[PDB]
């Protein structure tokens, strides 16, 4: 039989009292206690940080304010026995931080709920979002969804935040499903309506 | 254009950091900071800034420290000072991995380059390991070791090992350079002392001796092999000790006067025939210059005489010494066929 | 996705070259090295000994001089990522020392494997072991094994080791094999022929 | 015997163990030593002298130490030494269920008997919560402090939270000694205030005050539950609640002179009508009441006459105040059958 799972159950019921925890992490003014080892398993930034190799690896306290607090809290409870609560407001926030501290498990997890989930008023927020992110991945994926949604996407809340260079490489050669071959300067004239 | 000047900038303290590496003051750096400066530069779309610049600061500490270090130990302990440059880039690169991780995972991967690993190994191999004057005195020194101890001298096998173990690792989950640089003239040296060998074996020693030495040759060269070089090396060197020792011979060995299979076969020495249907069948038309030559002699015995008496004496030389092989049953069946034929 | 199974093969990945490693094992003169917190998950003899409570709380040598050597060694094996690779000969030292630092995970895995192969050629030996380990659970259904093949087990090699006690027992009311009812005195012959 | 006096001497280091970690000196107690004195004793089938032997400790404990520390603290932080007492037996009975590990999952497994957990309640709960003058006094403090903040007194509800927690653990995973000590005694002064206060408010306050103030009085009996009690006696309390301030006076707030239900139909006040039918509701024979009162002023109002403004009248009652009741829509339509017999 495998006991993994259960063991996993009782070292985050040690994380919960307090037990052998030697770590800390700090976001702004909040504080999430944790073991060295079980960050180092999952997150391979933890693994380089706690390598002796540095200044920042004998240390009880790691500073990273620059993140989300509830996507890295959600990000440490994936590392333990918690399964991940996959929302399509959080997910944006939560794939980031999973980029930076380089978890291969929630990366996964996190580029497959928005693939499977990528809709038509979803893939319009999610493309500015990699051209942001350099994730060339959901940029292509989010780029077809946009595509073959186009006519319906020019009157959509969130058409006036894409940019000018994005408008171009929308229009500049195929793929756009548009049935007329003569929509291409109405889709100009709505986007400059609506960015004015 | 403010990031042509600012890109340029927040390279030059990555820059001093992969040089910080390389002297091995690894021990005061900030892997945190360090990180965020990578990090910033792969999500503005400029991890070709990086990895440019990465490949030129690695080529430059290889060219004019590393590959210097080697030049000047050509003399005095050239294996030890070539190791110790192998594992302090091996640790470099490690370190130079650790800081650039997000380039490693991000950039690399979606861009399909070399990760920082195979990258150090390429530099390491084209600009020390394969350049110029080290790579002739690697394989001037390693072959020299194995041709010393091949005449009974006492040689640093470890040195061997992480030598070769070097040259395996270098040819990028490969063994090109292994055997480029050093399996290649190896087995051709090892062919030159062979044939020589065996011209004093052949002089000096009987047919049954020449037959033991050649398996106490194969048995030496496999714990050779096996302790200083790559196991792949363990095949092409047998195969080089029974071309030169046994193929080159095959018809002088059985022909041997007053100790050939003729001499084997009258005397009825069935354990010392034995030994030569075990060493003649590794090579190819091995066992049929043993059947021509059983055959030459039985076909005599047979036309000399009465008959019941040679084909008891020779299944007992199929069945003990040959092993009960087809191809010896029916040169002896096909023999006494040929005697009612007579008569 | 659960990533419990990954995460615990990169922990025991840190235990080999060891990193993390916080505690060591002494037997006699070997030594084995693991985290305080992984031992303390799975068994509960560790858990109790890093509780901050005694004065064998903090500490970095732990001596088990007592147990088995291999026994212990493949129960931290089977502690981490690593299944038990279970053999008729040492599974009766296993459950032992399973069973003095109380692993739920292992003693049921070692019980379960018992009480599936209690061949005839088997639970003569299994019978004295639990008497001696007071393991209620094996000494009832080794006992009832050896009812049901007690003519093929007078003539057995491990028939002496039992004793007097043991012979009382078996003989005393009913469920014993025999198709006769006047082989109970054939069966002490017997045990006084091979006892001496 | 040697065993009967070897034995006796292997669990008077035990002994000795468990009456320092009663002392709070665990700190230089060795585990590892002590767990195998315990694993022995098992193995070996002397569980029942170390499981008897653990009984006879904790209770000379309890009776002679924790039970004179409490009766001497009577008059000065009577619940606070309690509380003290409970917190220290629960420190002590988790360390010695530490050392007695192997008792804990061998011996009391297969004999079927209480863990070191479980008995250490029944004898703290026996000989300390429910001896005869601290079960009284516990009784008489708490009632006491639930009395003085329904006068309007700031009392310690910490205190009773932990007071009422601590009767619920001693019940092993049930609410019969929460039961008995507390909540009976609890519900039958309650009911005492209750109606008391009924008295009051029925000659100081209009029907239509009264009913509001029943509310108020249910809400706040919820909130004492949930910030002091358990809350399993939520129900029970809302039924006391309910039970002396509407069920012992339904026929009196609807026939209340110039307030009640009658003057509510007249003067058309609809939002303070649907104030008593979201009251009476709660319960039985409440809607039943309002009903036979509202019948009764139906009847004669249609005797004394038309028809059709008493209809629409009683329709905007019965959607508005009533919430469309089935019970209310036939008393309604049943009555004005009733007019058509009469001409």
């Amino acid at each position: 039989m495998n006991n993994s799972s259960e063991l996993i159950a009782v070292i985050n019921g040690f994380r919960n009292s307090g037990r052998f925890c030697d770590i800390s992490i700090v976001i702004n003014d909040e504080r999430i206690n944790a073991h060295k080892l079980i960050l180092s398993g999952a997150s391979e930034y933890f693994s380089i940080l706690f390598s002796n190799n540095f200044i920042d690896s004998n240390e009880y306290e790691v500073n990273l304010s620059h993140l989300d607090y509830q996507s890295v809290n959600d990000l440490i409870d994936y590392i333990y026995g918690i399964p991940l609560s996959l929302t399509n407001d959080n997910v944006k926030y939560i794939l980031s931080t999973a980029d930076f501290l380089q978890i291969g498990s929630a990366i996964t997890e996190c580029e497959n709920y928005i693939l499977k989930n990528l809709c038509s008023k979803n893939c319009i927020d999610f493309y500015i979002y990699a051209d942001k992110y350099n994730n060339k991945k959901i940029e292509s994926a989010s780029f077809n969804t946009i595509l073959q949604n186009i006519l319906r996407l020019i009157n959509d809340e969130n058409f006036k935040y894409l940019t000018e260079e994005s408008m171009i490489k929308i229009l500049s050669d195929d793929m756009l499903n548009i049935k007329n071959e003569d929509f291409a300067p109405l889709i100009l004239i709505k986007w400059l309506e609506s960015t004015q | 254009t403010m990031d042509e000047k600012y890109v340029n900038s927040i390279w030059d303290l990555l820059k001093n950091a992969i040089q910080e590496i390389q002297r091995k003051n690894n021990s005061g750096l900030s892997f945190e900071e360090l990180y965020r400066n990578a990090y910033t530069m792969v999500l503005h779309k400029h991890g070709e800034k990086l990895y440019t610049g990465l490949r030129e600061v690695v080529t430059e500490h290889l060219i004019n420290k590393v590959r210097e270090d080697v030049l000047n130990s050509l003399n005095n302990n050239f294996l030890q000072t070539l190791n110790q440059a192998w594992n302090d880039h091996q640790t470099a690169m490690v370190m130079i991995r650790d800081i650039l991780m997000y380039m490693d995972r991000v950039y690399v991967q979606q861009n399909n380059v070399e990760n920082v690993y195979n990258l150090g190994l390429i530099i390491f191999r084209d600009q020390v390991v394969r350049y110029g004057c080290i790579r002739d005195h690697l394989r001037q020194t390693l072959l020299d070791m194995i041709a010393r101890e091949r005449k009974g001298e006492v040689v640093d096998r470890g040195a061997i090992r992480n030598a070769c173990q070097m040259l395996m690792i270098l040819g990028l989950e490969g063994r090109s350079v292994y055997e480029e640089d050093f399996e290649a003239p190896f087995l051709e040296m090892s062919a030159e002392f062979f044939q020589m060998e065996s011209q004093k074996f052949l002089a000096e020693n009987s047919a049954s001796v020449y037959i033991k030495k050649v398996e106490a040759r194969i048995n030496e060269e496999i714990e050779r092999v096996m302790h200083c070089l790559d196991k792949s090396t363990e095949e092409p060197i047998v195969k080089v000790v029974e071309r030169e020792l046994i193929s080159k011979h095959m018809k002088t060995i059985v022909e041997m006067e007053n100790s050939g299979l003729v001499h084997m076969l009258k005397n009825g020495k069935t354990e010392d025939l034995g030994c030569m249907y075990k060493l003649f069948s590794r090579v190819p038309n091995g066992l049929k210059t043993m059947c021509e030559c059983m055959s030459s002699y039985l076909r005599e015995q047979g036309k000399a005489l009465g008959l019941d008496d040679l084909k008891s004496r020779f299944d007992r030389f199929l069945l003990e010494s040959f092993n009960n092989d087809r191809l010896f049953k029916q040169t002896i069946a096909g023999d006494f066929e040929y005697f009612l034929n007579l008569n």
